[PDB]
């Protein structure tokens, strides 16, 4: 069990690099109270991928 | 195997959506020094005494002294990485601690948080650590068994459900095995177990959690962990937060078992916390009111009366009556009993149990001393049959000590002392048990009768533990339904003494020790 | 810290000067005694063992612009019980009071930038009707907030800076 | 209005800032919100400018510096008379039984002065108890004080249970019970005892248990002393019963540390002597009305030299000790004899009989006590046959003192006996003669009258 | 007045067959002392790397101590006992 | 070196430090009597070469210094279990 | 020793969601740094200033 | 930046300017005349001022002298670099050879390992000697503790189990002398140069000469070489020559920091200075760390706080009485209270059980009838009471064994025993099997055998 989740872990890692895109809602919605305009929409990308 | 690793994903991002933009508004206070865990904080005008008082990082602290122009707050954690200047905000929170059904089985340290390794905790809501006990006109006197398994305890000093009861003595005297077997034989009698861990190293509690798992015991106890290397409050605060976690319990009618290990090392973090907030030390340098320490938190332990239930149920149970059981664990020097922290918790439960160095070493384990040990519940907690058994075998097993201490030189004895020495000493040599060994009521029962009614006599003293062994596996192969009927309903009648009668002649002729 | 036993010399000069109509002067005195008190050669005399008589005389010698009836007075009383290292702190006690008596109160505020006279004027009118005292706000915008604006007065202390809501945020893990 | 300010809280301790012509006086009450519940404070004294130190009669948690505090100009007053029969109360004299309102038609302040010493009687009117050894060694006597001294789980609450269910039942008059720093599940279970029986109706509880803050446990036995006083000062006869007696200097101790006291002796406070002869010296039967009084005192360690048990000693007028090393061979009453004593116990009172018994055993005794050290090295063959019929009728004596109760049959299992002065006199006289020698040690154990110990030496 | 020298005594060869006060003063009649300069009073002693093995004799003259209690150069040797004795 | 009544050195001790108000632990003494007599007696070893050479500055070669030491201490009715001794 | 693998796998579980808040907090701080606005920064002040 | 302002024994306070005031155990530094001195901040005072205690001489330090901040805590060089050589409590060689060629330093502060990383083992490691392994065995990887007064030997036991448990362990080995004889250390390094294993152990000095913080903090640097050895998977063995001397140093400083006494004027923290000290010393499932430490009991005193607290944190206890000793018996095991975590007869089976309870129960039953002895004499004593006496005093004469280390103290060579042998050798005295033979044939013989061979010659 513990080398099936290992390899499920490597798995993972996919799902969490790509959500990690999803972070325009936790800063963005909260501080402006609006909908706002894509400005990072170069920085979304390079975050996800710098990131993980 | 964990396709959840994109549901998790949602999980975070929900709570985006359960986030609050509203300001709030919080008192604030600077620290002005930062010593051995003790913290003095300028400002804060708005902080009530006990309250949880929020540090740089998740750390907290509690507010003792309210002192003029200063509060003096122990931080509950590693104090290292504080520092002068740093700002503090006071919240309006008291201690609380997660608590409620899903808490079986897991470890957790004083603050709730699980060390065990098993994952977050399951839980129903969170309970405040200090609370009041119930009042005189809540409570119903005690009247049902909790059974150690040991028979010395179980026959001599019987424990009831909602009865405080000491275990003192020296150190490696066997405390904390007589208290993890009561913890173990509980596994089946539906009592739910609590034990809290003051000041012992992690590796012995390793070991303890490791022996209840080997049994059945683990999946129907609690374990609070306060080990010696944590800070002086989290283990002062231990033992309120497993009574908390006790309560639970308690008052939705359900019947709990607390075990307090060492409150000696708890009262010597309150004299460490105390000296530290320089307040002024009484008598052995302890401060005055750890006597109100030890009596606050061990009178909530109590059976309270159905009313009180449907009250705090709010009619969801009616009916049945809660309870919860308090096994302290004092540690003697010497056997000193003088000292300031025995004194007032014997003075406090309704009783204390005995072990003794000198007993152990001569081979009687468990080394319960019978005279000076005492339970102030008595044969109200008892079985029938067992109350009948050991009524006259305590006082008996005592005066036979005393005879033992008159006759060791006289060379004429009357037939009376010859048969009260015997028996004292068959009865003393009967009473030995071994470790992770608990015998049901039917069999300490049945062995009580076979020395009560005299059977013992002929039989020579080192023969006596295979008889007792071989007895018990032959009521248990041939006699079965007896014993079925003894542990349920623990009844007592003519019949069922003819019955035990026949089965000692029967055992005592045909069989073989 | 003489925090708490600067206290009652503060209350009673403060009443004094109540009771005659004189709080400026008292506290333009206090300021001045509070600064001859930080002279190094007066630190180490202060901090030698003289008697208190000869220590007060010495001290009113190196004051020329005290009200010598009420001012030499209070310096006396202070000497008699070693007390004179406590004079910056009574000074600060002192402002607190008049501060308390005249129904006013000093309020920070901390931004990612400067405010506008609209903004200000909207805070102060809240903050005095939240602390019913008239209020005077002062503006010590920070390098670190990038958002939000900080307010603080007394310790009471309301936060809407964006650094606050992230650590708050992350707080929920 | 509210005048003062809260501006310390350390542990029970309380410190309030009043206006400095309004200083509240000393034992005056206080009052202040603890969020939604409301506090009592009591004033302890008054020190600098306006500043008054008060104990907390309840829970500190929660208070803030700066609460208001309402100056009420009076004492802790509690309700007194007929209305207190049949209800519990706490402290402050409020009612925790939820049977509803006291109803009171007076109050009275817990502290007052002492009866002068004109007032004093002298009646002492001989009581029986039923009990061997006490009615022998120790005579009670009408508006007398009693104490039962022993160390923890020696038999004090029991003992004073089977008193109560002797005398109190047939005393035809009222009597109250300060339950002093008492176990809860005691006293509810005393409670539920007194309802059962129904006798509740004649007798006023006031409770103060152990996890109570320290001022509650330090000042309930006052709040039992002036109901007592109250139906003494009508004239009538009235029983008081303390649980404890000790718990209250503990409490003493544990608030005069913060209240500034230097300590003494093995860590008292100073005043011990003081506050003792306070609280006892109320406790008196004057012209008008007598007071009887039973107070259990806890010995720590079973040490009587302890200045708490050695200052109460003063006090009392019969001395009953209870040692463990008597109850360690599980015979109870666990009196002992040679230390026991009373004022009573004098021809004058008692009749020759009766002093010649008492001083006949004492004598026995203590030959015993003597003879046992040679016994227990040298052995039983080394001793006179006079010292050999000696040890033998001291051995059969001391088994003769032990009574089983009937409140203790949960514990034992066997019928309670009750005997009569007389009877136990004619007992001792024959056990102290020839009468008796033949029968065994064991005949005499827990039986009752001598009458019926040769029945269990024809039993045995 | 300070003066700058933590505190010393006078040591040397010299010192032998003279009563000294322990400030290094004399206290016998025979004149001031001969010495060869001060030394701290207050000292760590050698460490561990420059201490070597005892293994040379000091006889004292007693039989009983010289055979069942060597002595050896570099020792501490406790004697301990009543008054008088 | 022979130091003679090093107890009545610990009683002085005592004296100058209960009189500076220092806490007393076992008996009276303070807990840092055993500090004292710990850097008086470990002074007294013996050296080997090599420490010789490098403080003497190479004045003396080959030659191991040592300093022998019999501290008295004496005890209450020959109790050897005391504190100090 | 079911029970146990259950148990390593929920602690996984709860280790994955640890590893994904921090990083995400992180680069919600930059998206704040890079879509920040001074007409923002003032709605913000006078909505906290309109509920004071 | 900083400037002393109070020097109070070993303690030194500094100010510093507010937004420059240093962390919680930060080391510093401060020039004392010609040489280098480290302070360690112990608390955080009010207005930037910090209390600190040096790690060295505090004569000569004026009031006002500059002090420079490092940002770090004392760090001590760790790994393979640090075997076969002698360091200082600061990390530095004491040795004379050059420069520790460290790769890494580690922080001598560290966290406890948490309750998950904890292993449990019960491989009994075997000693040779008959008292310990009969009566207090203890396993691999556990903790061992030698509890005794002045005298009684404590330092010749840890010598002889060094000799016997290196036999058949292989791996790395730590020795922190606290507070101790610095003769003892040199004669312990010349005897390791000589056998050639010095190669494999790493030897951390404070000896009691040093300062009273030197004595304090030396223990850390051990444990924190012993826990860098035991990350990197391997098996240790860490021996602590007084543990009581660090909770001796912490009374020592504890007064001059403002804290007020307790008990007997010990500290306050005592019971937490000494948890997080005991608490890192564990085996681990990465690696294993077995442990002996000798416990200095003052005064004769068992009740005193300090072996008091002690008791708890150990699994196996080995308690030595000057009572023994003086009878000649050694080692001076008192067998009534020594006791181990190890004597179960799951692990140590039955037979072992049963022979060490019968040892226990003669021995107890010899105490209860010495007391009668004394005043009646023996004569008295009922026939199987003589026989209980006779037995107990053969069974206290077996349990004395020579040292191959006491040779120079006995002359006789030394012997190591075999667990089975000794068991055997126990059993056979209790069944009565040699009660032809005198007493002074079981005294200090290794086994039964070389008892019955002098028993020949008497
Ligand atoms: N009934 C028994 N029969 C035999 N051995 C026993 C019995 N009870 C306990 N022991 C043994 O006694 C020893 C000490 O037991 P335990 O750890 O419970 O003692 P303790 O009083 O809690 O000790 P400590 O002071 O270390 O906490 C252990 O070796 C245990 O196995
Ligand atoms: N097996 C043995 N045979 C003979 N003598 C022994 C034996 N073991 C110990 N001793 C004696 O023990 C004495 C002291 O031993 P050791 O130096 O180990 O004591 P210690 O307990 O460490 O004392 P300290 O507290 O002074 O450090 C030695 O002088 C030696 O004679
Ligand atoms: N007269 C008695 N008969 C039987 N048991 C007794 C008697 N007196 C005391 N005991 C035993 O002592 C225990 C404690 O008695 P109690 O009076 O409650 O203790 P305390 O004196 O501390 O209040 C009881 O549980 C009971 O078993
Ligand atoms: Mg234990
Ligand atoms: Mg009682
Ligand atoms: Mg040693």
């Amino acid at each position: 069990a513990q080398a099936e989740i290992e390899a499920e872990r490597k798995r993972a890692r996919e799902e969490l690099r790509k959500q990690v895109a999803i972070l325009a809602v936790a800063g963005a919605e909260k501080i402006i109270e609006r909908s706002v305009d894509e400005a990072a929409n170069s920085d979304i990308v390079d975050k996800l991928v710098a990131e993980l | 195997m964990q396709l959840n690793s994109t549901e998790i994903s949602e999980l975070i991002k929900q709570r985006i959506a359960q986030f609050n933009v509203v300001s709030e508004a919080h008192n604030e206070g600077t620290i002005v020094s930062v010593s051995d865990g003790v913290i003095r904080i300028h400002g804060l005008a708005d902080a009530m005494q006990g309250e949880m008082i929020s540090l740089p990082g998740n750390r907290y602290a509690i507010a003792l002294n309210l002192e003029r122009d200063s509060v003096g707050a122990v931080v509950m954690g590693p104090y290292a990485d504080l520092a002068e200047g740093m700002k503090v905000k006071a919240t309006g929170r008291i201690l609380e601690v997660p608590v409620g059904r899903g808490l079986l089985g897991r470890v957790v340290n004083t603050l709730g948080a699980p060390i065990d390794g098993k994952g977050p905790l399951d839980h129903d809501g969170f309970s405040a650590v200090e609370a009041i006990a119930p009042g005189v006109i809540e409570r119903q006197s005690v009247d049902q068994p909790v059974q150690t398994g040991y028979k010395a305890v179980d026959s001599m000093i019987p424990i009831g459900r909602g009865q405080r009861e000491l275990i003192i003595g020296d150190r490696q005297t066997g405390k904390t095995a007589l208290a993890i077997d009561a913890i173990i034989n509980q596994r089946d009698s539906g009592i739910k177990a609590i034990y809290v861990a003051i000041g012992q190293k992690a590796s012995t509690i390793s070991n303890v959690v490791r022996k209840l798992e080997e049994h059945g015991a683990l999946a129907n106890t609690i374990v609070v962990v306060a080990t010696a290397s944590e800070s002086a409050a989290l283990q002062y605060l231990a033992p309120y937060a497993g009574a908390a976690m006790g309560e639970y319990f308690r008052d939705r009618g359900e019947d709990a078992l607390i075990i307090y290990d060492d409150l000696s090392k708890q009262a010597v973090a309150y004299r460490q916390i105390s000296l530290l907030l320089r307040r002024p030390p009484g008598r052995e340098a302890f401060p005055g009111d750890v006597f109100y320490l030890h009596s606050r938190l061990l009178e909530r332990a109590a059976r309270v009366n159905a009313e009180y239930v449907e009250a705090f149920t709010k009619g969801e149970v009616k009916g049945k009556t809660g309870s919860l059981t308090a096994l302290p664990i004092i540690e003697t020097q010497a056997g000193d009993v003088s000292a300031f922290v025995p004194t007032n918790v014997i003075s406090i439960t309704d009783g204390q149990i005995f072990l003794e160095t000198n007993l152990f070493n001569a081979g009687i384990r468990p080394a319960v001393n019978p005279g000076i040990s005492v339970s102030r519940v008595g044969g109200a907690a008892q079985t029938k049959i067992m109350k009948k058994l050991s009524g006259g075998i305590r006082t008996a097993l005592a005066q036979y000590r005393e005879l033992a201490a008159f006759s060791q030189f006289a060379s004429d004895l009357d037939d009376a002392t010859r048969k009260q020495l015997d028996h004292g000493q068959k009865v003393t040599e009967l009473l030995k048990q071994k470790q992770y060994a608990p015998m049901s009521v039917a069999q300490q029962s049945l062995v009580l009768f076979a020395a009560e009614r005299g059977y013992l006599a002929d039989v020579e003293l080192s023969k006596i533990g295979s008889f007792e062994a071989a007895l018990l596996a032959y009521v248990d192969r041939d006699h079965a339904p007896l014993m079925q009927e003894i542990n349920q309903t623990g009844g007592y009648n003519d019949e069922i003494e003819g019955k035990l009668k026949g089965i000692l002649d029967s055992f005592k002729a045909t069989q073989s020790w | 810290e003489f925090i708490t036993v600067a206290r009652p010399y503060a209350k009673a000069a403060f009443d004094f000067a109540v009771e005659h109509q004189s709080v400026e002067r008292w506290q333009d005195m206090l300021a001045f005694a509070a600064e001859v008190t930080k002279n190094e050669q007066m630190a180490e005399l202060l901090s030698g063992a003289l008697a208190p008589e000869t220590l007060a005389e010495s001290f009113i010698a190196v004051a020329g612009e005290q009200l010598d009836e009420n001012g030499q007075n209070l310096i006396r009383v202070m000497a008699e019980n070693g007390r004179l290292n406590a004079l910056p702190d009574v000074l600060e006690q002192f402002i607190h009071l008049r501060a308390v008596s005249e129904a006013t109160a000093e309020v920070d505020v901390i931004s990612a930038a400067a405010l506008s006279e609209q903004q200000l004027a909207k805070i102060s009118a809240a903050m005095e009707k939240r602390l019913s005292r008239k209020v005077k706000l002062n503006a010590k915008i920070d390098k670190s907030v990038m958002a939000g604006v900080i307010i603080r007065a007394g310790d009471m202390v309301i936060d809407g800076s964006v650094r606050g809501r992230l650590e708050r945020l992350a707080d929920v893990l | 209005m509210a005048t003062g300010k809260i501006v310390q809280v350390i542990g029970a301790v309380v410190d309030v800032e009043f206006p400095q012509d309004a200083v509240p006086r000393v034992y005056d009450a206080l009052e202040v919100q603890n969020g939604n519940e409301r506090l009592v404070l009591e004033v302890q004294q008054q020190l600098g400018g306006g500043i008054v130190r008060t104990i907390a009669m309840g829970s500190s948690d929660g208070l803030r510096r700066g609460l208001d505090v309402k100056d009420l100009e009076h004492p802790i007053e509690v309700p007194v008379g007929k209305a207190t029969l049949g209800r519990i109360m706490n402290v402050l004299g409020e009612p925790v039984d939820m049977k509803g309102e006291i109803g009171e038609e007076e109050r009275w302040a817990i502290h007052r002065a002492a009866p002068s010493y004109e007032e004093l009687s002298n009646s002492q009117e001989l009581l029986e108890t039923g009990i061997k050894v006490i009615d022998l060694m120790a005579p009670f006597a009408k508006g007398g004080k009693v104490g039962l001294f022993g160390g923890a789980g020696v038999g004090k609450t029991v003992n004073m249970m089977e008193l109560i269910r002797n005398i109190a039942i047939e005393h035809s008059g009222y009597s109250v019970f300060a339950g002093v720093g008492e176990r809860t599940r005691e006293g509810n279970d005393f409670y539920h005892e007194m309802t059962d029986s129904n006798v509740i109706d004649k007798v006023s509880l006031v409770y103060g248990q152990m996890n109570e803050p320290p001022g509650n446990r330090l000042r309930v036995a006052l709040t039992g002393l002036t109901m007592a006083e109250k139906f003494r000062d009508e004239g009538r006869d009235v029983l008081l019963f303390v649980d404890n007696i000790y718990r209250y200097t503990l409490a003493g101790t544990e608030v005069s540390a913060l209240l500034g006291r230097m300590p003494s002796a093995v860590g008292y406070q100073p005043t011990l002597a003081e506050e003792m002869g306070v609280l006892q010296e109320r406790i008196t039967s004057t012209k008008t009305g007598s007071i009887t009084s039973v107070q259990a005192v806890y010995v720590p360690a079973d040490d009587l030299t302890d200045p708490s048990p050695a200052t109460t000693f003063a006090h009392l007028d019969a001395t009953v000790v209870l040692s463990r090393q008597i109850a360690s061979l599980g015979i109870y009453p666990a009196v002992d004899p040679l230390d026991s004593t009373s004022r009573q116990l004098d021809p004058l009172v008692v009749g020759q009989e009766h002093y010649d018994t008492a001083r006949g055993v004492q004598s026995i005794l203590q030959r015993y006590q003597e003879l046992k050290d040679i016994i227990a090295i040298l052995g039983m063959d080394e001793l006179s046959e006079e010292d050999k019929l000696v040890v033998a009728r001291a051995r059969k004596i001391q088994r003769f003192l032990s009574q089983p109760f009937f409140v203790a049959e949960v514990f034992t299992g066997s019928p309670g006996k009750y005997v009569s002065l007389k009877d136990t006199i004619r007992g001792f006289k024959g056990i102290m003669e020839g009468e008796y020698d033949h029968l065994p040690e064991q005949a005499f154990y827990m039986v009752g009258s001598i009458e019926e110990a040769v029945e269990k030496a024809k039993k045995l | 007045k300070a003066t700058g020298r933590i505190l010393e005594v006078p040591v040397g060869r010299g010192l032998l067959g003279r009563v000294v006060n322990t400030l290094g003063a004399p206290i016998d009649g025979k004149g001031p002392l001969d010495h060869d300069g001060f030394s701290a009073v207050e000292a760590i002693a050698p460490g561990v790397i420059e201490r070597q093995s005892v293994d040379q004799p000091v006889q004292t003259g007693y039989k009983a101590v010289d055979s069942m209690i060597p002595i050896g150069r570099g020792q501490r040797e406790l004697i301990i006992g009543d008054r008088q004795t | 070196i022979i130091y003679d009544d090093l107890s009545k050195q610990a009683v002085a001790y005592r004296q100058i430090s209960l009189l500076l108000r220092r806490p007393p632990g076992r008996e009276a003494f303070p807990g840092d009597v055993f500090y004292l007599h710990s850097r008086l007696l470990e002074r007294a070893a013996r050296v080997n070469a090599e420490y010789v050479e490098a403080f003497t500055k190479g004045e003396v070669k080959g030659k191991t210094g040592s300093l022998t030491a019999l501290p008295i201490i004496e005890t209450q009715a020959g109790d050897v279990s005391a504190f100090v001794p």
